């Protein structure tokens, strides 16, 4: 269900945040990678986030293949050319379609939506003040 | 290596030798074992660590660049856990300093001076002599390897001084890299920050992280950080205010301004790209307010960077409630977006704006009882959303969604949200689909409690907003374990027991009570009365067959946790919802008739708050065809009385009011619509005699009630009070029926009833005054004291019926409480000693004196320079001469001023300057410490055991609760102060309960001014506690943090203090004395600038006002004072945020109140700010009310203070965030028709004219025009509380406020420059 | 048991005011409060009745002091625990809050207590009535608990957090008091020593205020390593040589201190008082603590070896150049024969008092002096004793030494005690 907007955008943070090859080979010691970075940073604009775990699994499973180039997917053209391509269809179609089921939701349902003593009558208003007292 | 330590760490030996043999191959890869030499490297035994240290330290070079960058790139720091590496860091650092130097320093200014060094300023000796040479050589020759080696130690021990030490150190260091390599260092900083090998560190509450971009925060030349790296650091290593801060500086420098979109995103052609950069600092600070719940800030952001105008109208109602309307406007937002991108491209720049509709709509229409609704468009055919339907399908009756919708939330493992999905479990583990046995249930709550901690250990240090979620649902965790206690009881062996049967009734118990508050939103509310609900629900089932009340338990439980979320509904004005709620009520089939009458009562009530009349008159008399029970039927009467008031009905009311009271007689409310009725009728066509029938209700209903829910019926008593006439009936009736009212509620009208006295025969009156000063002696005796000695001085200075009330109440009193008067005169006496020298005395005249002929300048301001002095300012300069006319100043004051203070009044301005200066500067030497044994002796002796006597002004206002504190003893010292216009003393008291209690004894002149100023106080004080009554005031915390003040004498009197208090013009007056210049520059460049362009014949233009503001500010009063202090006294990130947006809050109610009541104008030196805190006090303002005519008018330039110097330091989005909130939510608060708002003004306002009327020269009229001026409150109140497509007024007035054209024609003694 | 309780009650409250170790009278209180509760009674807790409004009140007034630390912990322990059922208390209910307060901000013996007492309360106090008896002091309670949850032992945050959880909305309650911030207010920096390197031969400045007081703590505690206690007096030492000139010869020295008028002219009589004395500027304030840090490591054992006789030397250097300032042929002007008390003595920002003037020395004797631990009034006595000597020695006579304005404010800054 994962989209081309959070794979582009989990590629660039590990490529431009951890200043990392994209093989992850580690240049220098002090800079190991950080996937909860990754996972927040891709969280900011999926629609519904996902684990750290699932992060690394997206680009492990997906990018580095993808990325490469000599898989055999028909020579991709890498998350970049589509990222570039569909800067509409996902973004426009996902939110439009909620919009439309809430609007439906609102017209779902509904459009939302005697005595032991009486009637001394007025004289009783200022007599009875003193006169109920016993 | 790895298993010796792990599960071995009590040993101190064998891990010692271990780490000796590792040290030792570390000489001889086999050289990794990097995580032991570095546990090694963290060792306690300081021999060890030293050992270590000697070959860590040669496996560098001997330079600062190559060790800065091991520390950074050529080392893993995750090897240690939770330790805190700057330790070593500052190790590595130092130990390439030299060591063979002579120790010295730069300090010249606080070195020792030699004894040889008087010479330069211009025989037991001689063994003394070589004594001390043979000490100095020793001395001498010492060297600073000595203090680098030690203080490495100390650094190790404590944390503190290790990272406040890195702290200072690392900018130091940076300064000496030249910048060929600071660009190389900071390049590959960043990637240091994001490494995951810091991970770790998370949960350690001193973070050696933290600490590190803390210290980097202070390089002078500023670092650069990605923007979004720093949300990521706030969320974890807890340095969120840290992280606002700076990203708030980016923005508001960067970019320097929000993304102010004025257009449509199709025309705003300067966005900075698609994903604009300067955009993505905007969305991450946004996302840190959003988590933070500063909910007003963060709608100040998004009030000025959206698109849509639609979704800005839609944050303006949610921030304020209406939430029908702002689902509404969503919806609408939505639909208006959507009819574009059906023909439009996605512009990937509004995906926030597009998901924040999203969630706002959820959130609003959760809130309004939209369950069913929100559970279906979570469960969506397509994109669907668990999380939703997880939190809401539960609260429904539904019972499988939430089973199914778990399963997939698990493996998502949101932490740092985990404790809520344990909670949960134990949801469907109690109402489990079938059954469940329970029993584990304590392994979840107690899983659920040690998470939630964990998560609270992370959030800042100070509580605020933040900190709500967990506190909320402490609550409901212990709500989950007691109904797993009471199900448990419900099994089939424990199932109707007696004990079981006590248990349930307990928790009922319990549970009727333990309530959230009304500040809480309505989701929570209905988190709980539904939870609650499902268990109310389980009893009937099984007693539904013995006549077991167990069942009508159940039921009662039911139907009052219904009528109580209804009634809280309704509360917060979601009437709709409110009925809709109680009307579920009809589905149970057998109801306790008290449970019907509630239910009505509250049908009723909501008709009556939003009409639909003839629905309140069918539910009512729709009901006790044969019998109700007896005593609602008085109110049901009442309510019908009620709305046949609120219709045009008259007589038929008065029917109804008349069998209201007919059985029963303490139904409060109906007294009080009855007297609303008949004060309505009595305000025209008086009919005398009817009069009485609404004092004789109020007080009434203020008999049955008490301290409270009557301070409302008083005032009207009050007010109805000054209709009567020579037979003045209406005192008669107040004698006849005020019989049995208790005193305690008459504390709040102490000086209304004593100015009443004062009048004509208010020796009728004298009775009430007696009868509360007979109970409560030390409330009326200072005010009783102040009055008397104010008539004495007048009737003296110009034995009297108002003198002869005053003693007749003083000396009848006396006969009580002997022992308590004698002590308070004792203090009050023994408090004269506290005069000032000739010193203070000239200067508080002097000060009073500029004041007075500044405000004149400013009158004549744009016409002569050659204006003269004023009659009364002439007669103030000739009387200090006549007071004042030590040799030098005797001499030169005397022929510097009286007469000769006639003349140009610019020169006698710059001679009081100058005198000024001269006098102030000598009272430098004056003692800065004096002791109470010297020159008074009974307030030392004073104690406990002597009488008990409250603190001053705890009486300022009643209170049911005792609260009461003693004096246990004045402190033995006493401290001379700076202030304002006096250097009045202060001292120090200690109560009962051990806490001290600074107090400030000040005397002023012009008695009948400073008695305003209480008034105004006490007007203040009276109207805190309605702001406790409304959600929209309750969240922000509103209060008007009245001071306690007391009036000892005319002449002067108490007022609480705390040190460390300022006012502005205090923090300008440092940082002028940290220049060459002293504080009035900027009045003499206006003036003179002024008066050089007038000599060229040239009229005042408003060009050249904004010119000379514009310059002054520009050279002589930069803008950043107040935030550059705020920022060097606040080096804590959060003490910083907290203390600002504190200020804000404050100063936003500093201006409601000027404006809305016509109050004086805010000068600086009049607003106080506590450093301690952050908490606002005014110095005292006044009603302002012209002279010529008491109208009650105030029609300044700018409705009130908002200099910039002040803007800047609130930022933009402060400015336009927080303060209109609560501005617009105060006002609404007191719009109430419910709160009788009327009266507190109209009595108020009252007393207040007639010190106008008494100044210069009591009939009807004073009822006319008192009548008239509340009504420019009430304007002035409406016209900023109601809600339309200019959502409110203030959205006007506050850019007037910061508005150039307003502030540079303002005066210049105003500094509107700061 | 029953007779004479109430003399073993008030007796001892009343001796215990006036005692040199009044310690042990409380001790036996904390006795018989655990011996006589616990459910070994019936009639006794009939007997103990009317002595709660006496000794209850007695027992809050006393915690409320200043007195060393064990004590206030034994005071806040007794106050509670008193053997009295739940009901039945209520009347005396509003005057153990603040002891109630105090224990949740002491040692974790004391938190457990009072967590224990409150959850104990509240459980069976009708929320409403319990609210209305705990407004006073809500604004400090409040605070206390939510500090409480960052304490390590678990043990005690889940316990404060149940509480929090079993009050109703209450537990977030609008407070009308807001935290404390912390605040500097000077806008000056402390010392610092120099510290260079052969990079760019350039030369750093690093400040040790902080660095002071944590040796200054480490003195004063009762349980750091004799290693860090050695390494803190070394700190101490070093900054105390560093903030000083060691400029003059033996010559230098020698023809001044024999020069005419150190013997033969008068003292003029100038007072010196406190009372005109500014602000403690960190200048002054780092250089207090670290002399009252020496004053502290002479007396303590296994640095008394090495610190007196620096510590002597130290005051046989101070005392001479304050008389050299303030006598002989050069006297500096504010102890010229007309002056009065005025701020130029000390080390204030504006008036810089010529460096830092000696005058320090007396207020860390007078702080030492004050200090909890008498000890070290040992070791005051033995410095004013030097301070005495020295003048003396230099200026001939005693009597003319008692004349030295010094002793003026030595007088005065120690009655102030």
């Amino acid at each position: 269900e994962w989209l081309i907007s959070e794979d582009w955008a989990l590629l660039q943070a590990v490529k431009q945040l951890l200043e990392l090859p994209l093989n992850l080979t580690i240049v220098s010691p002090a800079h190991t990678p950080n996937w909860d970075l990754v996972s927040d940073v891709v969280n900011s604009c999926s629609r519904i986030y996902r684990s750290s775990k699932q992060c690394r699994n997206r680009y492990e499973n997906v990018i580095i293949p993808r990325e490469e180039g000599k898989s055999k997917n028909n020579r991709p053209l890498r998350t970049s050319q589509i990222y570039a391509q569909d800067e509409n269809a996902t973004h426009t179609q996902l939110y439009t379609s909620h919009f439309d089921l809430m609007k439906m939701t609102a017209g779902k349902r509904s459009p939302p939506i005697k005595h032991a003593s009486v009637l001394a009558e007025p004289i009783q208003v200022a007599s009875l003040r003193a006169e109920r007292i016993a | 290596m790895t298993y010796i330590e792990k599960r071995f760490p009590e040993d101190l030996e064998l891990n010692a030798q271990f780490l000796d043999l590792v040290n030792y191959v570390y000489r001889d890869l086999t050289a990794k074992l990097e995580p032991a030499f570095l546990s090694g490297l963290r060792c306690a035994q300081p021999l060890i660590r030293a050992k270590f240290f000697e070959v860590f330290d040669n496996s560098m070079k001997r330079r600062v660049y190559e060790r800065l960058l091991y520390v950074t790139c050529s080392q893993n720091w995750e090897a240690m856990g939770n330790h805190f590496w700057i330790k070593q860091c500052i190790e590595l650092l130092l130990a390439v300093c030299e060591k063979s130097t002579p120790i010295g320093t730069s300090c010249q200014g606080a070195m020792l001076p030699s004894i040889t060094n008087v010479i330069n300023l211009a025989n037991q000796l001689h063994m003394l002599t070589n004594r001390h040479d043979k000490f100095l050589d020793t001395l001498r020759e010492v060297k600073t390897g000595a203090l680098l080696s030690a203080f490495v130690q100390l650094c190790h021990i404590s944390t503190t001084l290790a990272e406040k030490t890195w702290v200072q150190l690392f900018p130091r260091l940076w300064k000496i890299l030249s910048d060929r390599q600071q660009h190389a260092l900071a390049g590959e900083i960043s990637p240091f920050l994001c490494s995951g090998s810091h991970q770790v560190q998370r949960d350690c509450q001193p973070s050696a992280l933290n600490c590190f971009v803390e210290a980097m925060s202070q390089c002078v030349p500023p670092i650069p950080i990605r923007p979004c790296v720093l949300k990521y650091l706030g969320k974890t290593h807890n340095l969120w205010f840290r992280s606002t801060l700076m990203l708030e500086h980016q923005a508001f420098e960067k970019g320097l301004s929000l993304q102010i979109k004025p257009k449509q995103t199709t025309e705003f052609y300067e966005q900075e790209s698609i994903t604009p950069p300067q955009q993505e600092i905007l969305d991450s600070l946004a996302e840190l307010y959003s988590l933070l719940q500063e909910e007003d800030m963060w709608a100040g952001l998004w009030q000025k960077r959206c698109k849509y105008s639609e979704t800005a109208t839609a944050i303006a109602y949610e921030q304020h409630g209406f939430f029908e309307q702002a689902q509404e406007s969503y919806e609408k937002a939505m639909d208006k977006a959507k009819k574009e991108h059906e023909r439009s491209n996605a512009s990937p720049a509004i995906f926030p704006e597009y998901q924040l509709w999203e969630d706002h709509w959820i959130r609003c229409s959760k809130e309004l009882n939209q369950w069913e609704a929100l559970t279906e468009y979570g469960q969506s055919k397509g994109h669907i959303n668990p999380y939703l339907v997880l939190e809401c399908a539960w609260r429904v009756s539904n019972w499988t969604a939430m089973k199914e919708a778990l399963v997939q939330v698990e493996v998502s493992c949101p932490k740092e949200m985990a404790w809520k999905v344990n909670m949960y479990r134990g949801y469907l583990a109690i109402c489990h689909p079938e059954e469940q046995q329970l029993s584990f249930i304590e392994r979840l709550v107690e899983m659920a409690s040690s998470l939630a901690i964990r998560e609270w250990r992370r959030l800042p240090h100070v509580v605020s907003h933040v900190h709500t979620p967990l506190l909320q649902a402490a609550q409901q965790i212990i709500e989950l374990q007691e109904a797993a206690q009471i199900n448990a009881g419900l099994q089939p062996t424990n199932l109707g027991r007696n004990n079981s049967l006590h248990d349930m009734k307990t928790v009922v118990k319990t549970w009727r009570n333990r309530l959230p508050i009304v500040s809480d939103d309505l989701s929570h509310w209905s988190s709980i009365f539904m939870w609650r609900q499902h268990h109310y629900q389980g009893k009937p089932t099984w007693s539904g067959m013995p006549s077991s009340n167990n069942a009508m338990l159940g039921v009662h439980a039911s139907a009052s946790a219904i009528i109580q979320y209804g009634k809280i509904a309704r509360k917060q004005g979601l009437v709709n919802v409110a009925l809709d709620i109680l009307s579920r009520i009809h589905t149970i089939p057998t109801v306790p008739i008290v449970d019907c009458f509630q239910k009505i009562r509250q049908q009723v009530k909501c008709y009556l708050q939003l009409n639909e009349c003839m629905q309140g008159l069918e539910v009512i008399e729709s009901t006790n065809l044969k019998y109700f029970t007896k005593e609602m039927t008085a109110e049901f009467y009442a309510l019908k009385g009620m709305f046949l008031a609120q219709i045009n009905k008259s007589e038929e009311a008065n029917k109804a009011f008349s069998a209201a009271v007919q059985m029963h007689d303490v139904l409060v409310k109906a007294w009080a619509m009855w007297g609303d009725y008949l004060e309505n009728i009595f305000v025209k066509e008086r009919q005398l005699h009817l009069g009485v029938s609404a004092i004789t209700c109020y007080l009434h209903a203020c008999r049955h009630q008490n301290e409270s829910k009557s301070r409302k019926y008083l005032a009207k008593v009050l007010w109805l009070l000054s209709f009567d006439d020579d037979k003045n009936t209406l005192a008669d009736a107040v004698d006849k029926y005020c019989i049995g009212v208790p005193p305690i509620q008459w504390l709040a009208w102490i000086p209304q009833l004593l100015t009443c006295l004062v009048g004509s025969e208010g020796k009728l009156l004298l009775n009430l005054i007696s009868q509360v000063g007979r109970v409560y002696p030390q409330a009326v005796y200072f005010p009783i004291r102040t009055l008397y000695l104010t008539l004495k001085i007048e009737q003296r200075e110009r034995a009297t019926a108002p003198m002869w009330r005053c003693s007749r109440i003083m000396h009848m009193q006396r006969e009580l409480h002997p022992t308590l008067l004698s002590s308070l005169e004792g203090i009050v006496d023994q408090m004269v000693w506290f005069r000032e020298n000739w010193h203070e005395e000239v200067l508080r005249q002097l000060q009073q004196g500029l004041a007075k002929c500044y405000s004149v300048a400013f009158e004549k301001s744009g016409a002569v320079s050659d204006a003269k002095i004023t009659p009364h300012t002439l007669n103030f300069v000739k009387k200090l001469v006549s007071t004042f006319g030590k040799l030098k100043g005797q001499f030169t004051t005397d022929f510097d001023f009286s007469v000769p203070g006639s003349m140009k009044l610019h020169n006698l301005i710059s001679k009081l300057k100058k005198w000024i200066k001269i006098l102030e500067a000598k009272t430098k030497q004056l003692p800065k410490f004096f002791l109470i044994e010297e020159k008074c002796r009974f307030l030392s002796n004073f104690s406990a055991q002597t009488a008990e006597v409250e603190i001053p002004g705890e009486f300022l206002m009643p209170k049911p609760t005792h609260y009461y504190i003693k004096i246990a003893r004045f402190m033995p010292r006493v401290e001379i102060v700076q202030k304002h216009n006096t250097a009045a003393r202060r001292l120090y008291i200690r109560g009962h309960n051990g806490k001290i209690y600074p107090y400030l004894v000040m005397n002023d002149a012009c008695l009948t001014e400073s008695r305003r100023e209480e008034r105004v106080l006490q007007l203040l004080r009276l109207l805190n506690p309605c702001l406790e009554k409304r959600k929209e005031t309750t969240k922000r915390h509103l209060f008007f943090t009245v001071p306690r003040v007391v009036a000892v004498s005319p002449q002067m009197r108490l007022v609480e203090d705390n040190p460390s208090s300022l006012s502005l013009v205090e923090i300008y007056k440092q940082r002028c004395a940290k220049k060459g210049i002293e504080h009035d520059n900027p009045i003499s460049r206006y003036y003179d600038r002024l008066a050089t362009v007038q000599a060229r014949g040239t009229q005042a233009s408003h060009q050249v006002l904004r010119d000379i503001l514009k310059e002054v500010q520009s050279n002589m009063v930069p803008r950043s004072m107040l935030k550059e202090w705020a920022l060097h006294t606040f080096p804590n990130a959060t003490d910083y945020w907290t203390f600002r947006k504190m200020f804000t809050i404050q100063l936003a109610l500093i201006g409601f109140a000027e404006f809305v009541l016509h109050l004086n104008r805010l000068n600086p030196e009049m607003l106080q700010i506590a450093q301690d805190t952050g908490k606002l006090n005014v110095a005292y303002f006044r009603f302002d009310i012209n002279d010529a005519t008491g109208d009650l008018d105030a029609n300044r330039p700018v409705p009130f203070r908002l200099t910039p110097n002040i803007s800047e330091f609130l930022t933009t989005i402060g400015v336009s965030g927080p303060l209109t909130a609560s501005m617009i939510a105060v006002a609404r608060c007191f719009a109430q028709p419910n709160f009788k708002v009327d009266g507190i003004l109209k009595t108020v306002l009252r007393d207040e004219i007639i010190a106008w009327h008494k100044k210069t020269q009591d009939s009807q009229q004073l009822v006319s025009l008192v009548q008239k001026a509340v009504t420019a409150i009430m304007t002035r109140l409406h016209n900023l509380a109601q809600f339309e497509g200019g959502e409110s007024k203030v959205n006007t007035l506050v850019a007037a406020a910061n508005s150039l054209d307003n502030l540079c024609r303002m005066d210049p003694a105003w500094h509107p420059w700061l | 048991l029953k007779p004479h309780l109430h003399k073993i009650v008030n007796s001892s409250m009343e001796l215990a005011q006036t005692a040199k170790e009044p310690y042990n009278y409380f001790l036996l209180l904390r006795a018989l409060f655990r011996s006589i509760g616990g459910g070994s009674h019936d009639l006794l807790y009939q007997e103990f009745l009317p002595l709660l409004p006496n000794l209850l009140q007695g027992l809050n007034m006393l915690q409320s002091g200043l007195h060393k630390q064990h004590m206030k912990d034994l005071f806040v322990e007794l106050c509670l625990t008193v053997p009295v059922r739940l009901s039945s208390l209520l009347p005396y209910l509003p005057m153990l809050m603040d002891p109630l307060v105090s224990a949740l901000n002491g040692s974790q013996t004391l938190v457990s207590q009072g967590l224990r007492t409150l959850e104990l309360c509240v459980d069976n106090l009708q929320p409403d009535f319990l609210y209305d008896h705990i407004q006073p002091v809500r604004a400090e309670l409040m605070q206390a608990l939510w500090r409480t949850l960052r304490n390590p032992a678990d043990s005690i945050s889940h316990v404060a957090y149940r509480v929090l959880g079993k009050f109703g909305g209450s537990n977030r309650k609008m407070l009308k008091e807001s935290q404390k911030l912390h605040y500097v207010v000077t806008e000056v920096q402390g010392p610092s020593i120099t510290v260079e390197f052969s990079d760019c031969k350039a030369s750093l400045q690093l400040p040790m205020e902080k660095a002071i007081e944590t040796a200054l703590d480490c003195l004063k505690s009762a349980n750091t390593e004799p290693y860090y206690r050695r390494q803190a007096w070394e700190v101490i030492k070093c900054f105390l040589v560093a903030m000083m000139s060691l400029e003059d010869n033996k010559h230098a020295l020698y023809q001044l201190l024999a020069h005419p008028n150190f013997t033969e002219k008068t003292i003029p009589n100038v007072i010196i008082s406190h009372r005109y004395k500014a602000q403690d500027t960190p200048a002054r304030k780092t250089f207090e603590q670290a002399l009252t840090g020496a004053f502290m490591s002479a007396v303590i054992k296994d640095l008394r070896p090495s610190a007196l006789p620096f510590v002597a030397s130290l005051i046989r250097h101070y005392t001479m150049v304050a008389v050299a300032q303030q006598c002989g042929p050069f006297l500096l002007p504010c102890y010229q024969v007309g002056s009065q008390p005025s701020t130029a003595m000390f080390h204030s920002e504006e008036n810089g008092s010529k460096g830092m003037d000696p005058l320090v020395l007396i207020d860390a004797i007078a702080i030492c002096m004050a200090y909890e631990e008498k000890e070290l009034c040992k070791i005051g006595e033995v410095a004013l004793a030097v301070i005495f000597d020295v003048a003396s020695i230099i200026l001939g006579s005693k009597e003319r030494a008692c004349q030295l304005p010094l002793f003026s404010y030595i007088v005065e800054r120690l009655c102030a005690c």
